[PDB]
């Protein structure tokens, strides 16, 4: 339940593995436009590794298909995300997740 | 300052003087206006009905809040429509009174199909006498109403005052009336004649 | 209030109607709560059904235009948050429109949206052409219709379903607005009642009334004017944009480099901040 | 107390015509005709100009004639056109008037 | 059901002063074209993504003001029902972002060309990203008002306004029957970039504050010319109609001898030949008779205007003096035309008002003929096209052009005074256009 749109070309030749970190500046959105969390506002770029479930399944196919530098817009379905449990105070149940994620670099 | 009606009487309680007809003979050359026209008036109230969105009635009765005697044509008695003809006489009457003759210039001839309307604007010449009509109107309207006023010697009728006194709201009734016959003569040709000043001339 | 026989309603009056110094002018009225359509559409006697009534999407309102307003100066339907048009001689002509068409490499129009900020009727559209007595005896009484599943909108004249009707995107927010030209001291009267089957503006409005088919009409539901001027606080700092000409063939060239932001402070309900 | 007598002209205005056509009564004497003067003078003194004009109209048709009756009008047309000038002559008209 | 905060940037919007529209009998051209050019886009200047878009907007109604408004602020092109914008990625149109598809999508970055086409005909507005087109048009939007060209930027960018001619060189070729945006620039103003609608400016001393602006509507572009349809004329009038265009011609053929034109049979401006430079009965009559229609209605509009004119003088016109051409400033001919001589002839005040009552009249007259034969405005001159500066109203038009034709009209009001014929200046009526 992801769907990967392009904002900005990146390299095209260089895609994340499992078992490396990355390296992301995103902005996520509820999919009727509110925003709920970014980490351009902490000025923070956040690290994860992939494979580890360390996020949500939907970042994990969602960055995966992107290359490095690349800017992409991220729809994750409520199955993908949090889902009928939601994230309490954050998220309502069954919200779809609309996320803007720039793959800065692959460490 | 500029008056609208840049025009007066020029004349002298109030008394209004009524228009001296009965006593000269009223010309019947053009009879066949005379006639024709005294039973328009009322053939344009059938249409007026049918504007008031109730329709005419033969039985008397005060519940249709319209006319009880209209009738078609078939069926219309002329009792009503020889009656209906006198204040059309004596409107003729007082038009050509007043030394206007009038020459017919044309030679020819359930529903009035031809609508007589006063939305229309008209030459000032002829507009005049119109309004010296309408102020006639008013005059006998006013004579007759003041001879049952005056039996009391106290008080009068809130419209018991001259023609170019009153505004323009209480004139619709006398001013439409004068128009509307007017009109009538418009469309068909009627030509009755018995100044030109600009502007700035009419200034205080 | 409502009565047995009549859901609760906001009735406009003129205070100085035919008297001197009346002010009389086109009036742009709108609720204060708008109703939102659902963020996915569904693919393609006289007592409510109970299953039905707790099932249906369809959420219903009317304007009641009394007796002696004439119709002809009545407009009746929905506006967008986004509303801003303060015209003193309007008409459906007005009305903002924009059709967005998307095709593929050669033409072959696959999507072609329409958008609008109005979305009303004109209750000159409802009077037969009598011959007159154009002030009727009866009230015109314009129901509209909203299925929030659907984004379908449809009207009635006096119970009569009128052919128009408008098609509108989910998500979108529509607050219930009347746009009229007073004639008379009694000019409209929004009622938020209900027909058979269909539930009142209060279950759309409110969370809590979600499954409550009995008309309400809360405090916070009121009748909002459209007013032309407002005050608002100028900005401390302003953008510095250097514009210049770069030459004959590098045309005009705009610069703008500081960065400035603001706190913004939205309101949910208007869709502003 | 007739400054803003507006919703109720109809009766305004008849109150001043029958004070006026008592002024212009026989059998009068000349401590009541005063006192008749006065009140109408005090009446047009804070009625509104445009509560005046059917007055006016019965004064038009009355002053022309320049008889012995006519003395209190003069004055009384006099005071009203000198305080309501800015009613009749400037385009704007006169202040909330 | 809280109140909601959130920091947002400033967007800002720049047009040029080129203002385009459509309506029935308009003046103006339909299809316009423009590029925009980008230069330096910062992507993330700040914790908010950085604001660029491109497209057109209306004068009545586009009037973004910094810092709040619809939605979340930020307010731009797109950002309402007056504006049409455009930004890589999406189409912008009433606050609402449709995604549109072109050949390689990404959002608006350095070396990206943005071509925008506004065809009011349909009417339908078109874009082209780097030479290849984008699937998606706005079309059957509102036309009561003028189309100007705009760009919403947040700080961090730097774009260049292509317009054409000398005004920015189009990197690629604008469809067939689009004019440069350069063209719509009229004629009592310069080419510039400027903000819109806006409150405040930086002056030497300190901020201005700047009231509302006098905007210009699609109907400021339609001429009016009085009405001329009561043909009825004097016939005093109506023989010297004929003998003005007579003496008009001479005096156009004077100026034109000051410019250099000499007899000629082919009617050239550049060649300076004139069959006209002659005489005034020695010119053709047929050509005599093409102003005729206009003589004709230059004594109606007389009438039509208000003014009170009859044939006051008559021995006026049977003795008068007649001004001709220097010898030493003769034509290829050689022979005089000898105009009416009018230097005695003084004109009252209110007069010379009516001179400019009547060339603006005369102005509209030849306009409204154009626009009927399907010429249109144009701020270089296109003869094959049927485009011209001067197809415009008169009081559009610039000083130079607007004092040439008055002077024509004076000594065509000098020759009916020269006759002795009485003009009576009509009692000017007041009116307030309430233009906003
Ligand atoms: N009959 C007319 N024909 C052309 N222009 C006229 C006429 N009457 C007035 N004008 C004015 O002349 C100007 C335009 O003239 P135009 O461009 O046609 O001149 P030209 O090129 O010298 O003439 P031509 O096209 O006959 O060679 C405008 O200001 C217009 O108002
Ligand atoms: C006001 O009136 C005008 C104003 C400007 C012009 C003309 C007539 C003339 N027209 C063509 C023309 C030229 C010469 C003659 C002639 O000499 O007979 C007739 C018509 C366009 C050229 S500029």
């Amino acid at each position: 339940g992801v769907q990967v749109e392009t904002i900005s070309p990146g390299d095209g030749r260089t895609f994340p593995k499992r078992g490396q970190t990355c390296v992301v500046h995103y902005t996520g959105m509820l999919e009727d436009g509110k925003k709920f969390d970014s980490s351009r506002d902490r000025n923070k770029p956040f690290k994860f590794m992939l494979g580890k479930q360390e996020v949500i399944r939907g970042w994990e196919e969602g960055v995966a298909q992107m290359s490095v530098g690349q800017r992409a817009k991220l729809t994750i379905s409520p199955d993908y995300a949090y889902g009928a449990t939601g994230h309490p105070g954050i998220i309502p149940p069954h919200a779809t997740l609309v996320f803007d994620v720039e793959l800065l670099k692959l460490e | 300052y500029v008056d609208a009606s840049y025009s007066s009487k020029a004349e002298k309680n109030f008394d209004p003087r009524p228009v001296e007809t009965l006593n000269v003979i009223i010309p019947e050359k053009l009879d066949s206006f005379i006639n024709k026209f005294a039973e328009y008036t009322h053939e344009k109230w059938a249409f007026d009905k049918i504007q008031n969105n109730w329709s005419y009635g033969e039985n008397v009765d005060e519940e249709l809040k319209t006319h009880p005697m209209l009738r078609p044509y078939k069926t219309f008695s002329e009792k009503d429509k020889e009656i209906y003809r006198w204040p059309i006489k004596e409107s003729l009457k007082a038009m050509i009174a007043w030394e206007w003759t009038i020459e017919k210039a044309r030679e020819g001839e359930y529903n009035p199909q031809p609508p007589d309307l006063s939305g229309v604007t008209l030459s000032r010449e002829l507009q005049a006498m119109a309004e010296q009509l309408a102020e006639n109107y008013h005059n006998t309207w006013g004579r007759k109403k003041k001879q049952e006023l005056e039996a009391k010697g106290g008080g009068t009728h809130p419209l018991l005052v001259p023609y170019d006194t009153l505004t323009a709201k209480e004139k619709a009734r006398d001013r439409e009336k004068a128009q509307e016959l007017l009109k009538f003569l418009q469309m068909n040709g009627y030509a009755v004649t018995r100044l030109d000043t600009s502007s700035i001339e009419k200034r205080f | 209030d409502g009565t047995v026989d009549t859901p609760p309603c906001l009735r406009l009056a003129h205070r100085t109607w035919g008297s001197q110094n009346s002010l009389v002018e086109m009036l742009f009225l709108r609720l204060s709560l708008p109703v939102q359509f659902h963020q996915h559409f569904r693919c393609t006697d006289n007592r409510d059904d109970p299953e039905i009534i707790l099932n249906t999407t369809t959420y219903y309102y009317s304007v009641r235009v009394f007796a002696g307003q004439e119709p002809s100066c009545v407009w009746v339907g929905w506006v967008t948050p986004d509303y801003h048009q303060h015209d003193m001689n309007f008409d459906l002509s007005k009305v903002r429109a924009v059709t967005v068409t998307m095709g593929d490499e050669q033409g072959n129009v696959h999507s072609s949206l329409k958008c609008s900020n109005c979305y009303m009727v004109w209750g000159g559209d409802f009077v037969s052409p009598g011959q007159q007595g154009r002030i009727s005896h009866t009230d015109l009484v314009i129901g509209c219709l909203v299925d929030l599943a659907t984004g379908l909108m449809t009207f009635t004249a006096n119970g009569k379903e009128s052919n128009t009707f408008f098609q509108v995107e989910p998500n979108t927010k529509l607050f219930p607005a009347v746009f009229v030209l007073p004639t008379h001291q009694n000019v409209i009267q929004f009622e938020l009642g209900k027909q058979k089957n269909i539930m009142p503006l209060s279950a759309a409005m409110f969370l809590s009334e979600r499954k409550n088919p009995a008309p309400q009409c809360p405090p916070r539901l009121e009748v909002q004017m459209l007013m032309p001027v407002s005050w608002s606080r100028m900005p401390n700092h302003f953008l510095q944009v250097e514009t210049r000409r770069a030459g004959e063939r590098l045309g005009w060239a705009v610069q703008c480099q500081d960065p400035l932001t603001m706190m913004a402070l939205h309101i949910p309900e208007e869709n502003r901040c | 107390l007739f400054a803003g007598t507006e919703h109720r002209a109809i009766m305004v205005d008849s109150m001043l015509h029958t004070v006026y056509r008592l002024s212009r009564g026989r059998s009068l004497t000349k401590a009541q005709r005063d006192v008749i003067e006065d009140c109408l003078m005090a009446l047009c003194r804070y009625i509104r100009p445009s509560m005046l004009q059917h007055l006016l109209r019965r004064l038009v048709f009355d002053v022309p004639i320049l008889n012995e009756f006519a003395k209190m009008p003069l004055k009384l047309l006099t005071n009203h056109y000198e305080r309501c000038w800015k009613y009749y002559c400037l385009p704007t008209g006169w202040a909330n008037f | 059901l809280l109140l909601q905060t959130n920091l947002i940037n400033y967007v800002t919007s720049i047009r040029p002063n080129i203002f385009v529209g459509r309506a029935e009998g308009s003046t103006q051209y339909g299809k316009w074209y423009f590029e925009v050019m980008v230069d330096e886009v910062v992507p993330f200047l700040t914790a908010q993504a950085t604001h660029l878009r491109v497209g057109w907007a209306l004068t009545e109604g586009y009037s973004p003001y910094p810092g709040g408004g619809e939605g979340w602020g930020g307010n731009g092109v797109g950002d309402d029902l007056y504006s049409y914008g455009f930004d890589g990625l999406h189409l912008w149109t009433g606050h609402v972002a449709r995604p549109v598809t072109s050949p390689g999508q990404h959002l608006l970055a350095p070396e990206d060309v943005v071509s925008c086409c506004l065809d009011l005909s349909v009417p339908s507005i078109s874009f082209r990203i780097n030479g290849c087109p984008v699937q998606g048009v706005f079309e059957a939007f509102n036309l009561d008002g003028l189309f100007f060209p705009v760009v919403s930027f947040s700080a961090g960018v730097k774009v260049r306004f292509l317009l054409g001619g000398r005004h920015g060189e189009f990197k690629f070729l604008p469809p067939p029957g689009y004019a440069p945006c350069h063209e719509a620039v009229l004629p009592r103003e310069r080419l510039r970039l400027e903000p819109i609608k806006e409150y405040r400016r930086e002056g030497p001393r300190g901020p201005h504050l700047v009231g509302p602006s006098r905007c210009l509507s699609h109907t400021d572009f339609v001429p009016c010319p009085v009405d001329t349809v009561q043909i009825v004329l004097p016939p005093h009038l109506e023989r010297i109609r004929e003998k003005l265009a007579e003496n008009i011609h001479e005096l156009w053929a004077l100026t034109r001898i000051e410019q250099g034109w000499t007899y000629g049979p082919v009617r050239d401006d550049n060649k300076r030949l004139h069959p006209c430079l002659v005489n005034f009965h020695s010119l053709p009559e047929p050509e005599r008779n093409y102003n005729l229609q206009m003589s004709g209605e230059t004594l109606k509009t007389l009438l039509a205007l208000g003014c009170h004119v009859g044939m006051a003088d008559e021995k006026a016109e049977d003795n008068l003096k007649k001004t001709k051409l220097p010898k030493t400033y003769m034509m290829s001919n050689g022979y005089k035309p000898a105009p009416l001589d009018l230097s005695h002839v003084r004109l009252t005040p209110a007069q010379t008002t009516l001179v400019d009552r009547l060339a603006e009249n005369g102005h509209n007259v030849w306009a409204r003929d154009r626009v009927a034969q399907g010429w249109s405005y144009s701020a270089v001159q296109d003869i094959p096209a049927r485009r011209n500066p001067r197809l415009v109203p008169y009081r559009l038009l610039d000083e130079a052009t607007k004092r040439s034709n008055r002077d024509s009209l004076c000594q065509a009001v000098r020759t009916l005074l020269g006759y002795g014929y009485n003009i009576e200046p009509p009692d000017q009526e007041p009116s307030q256009v309430e233009n906003q």
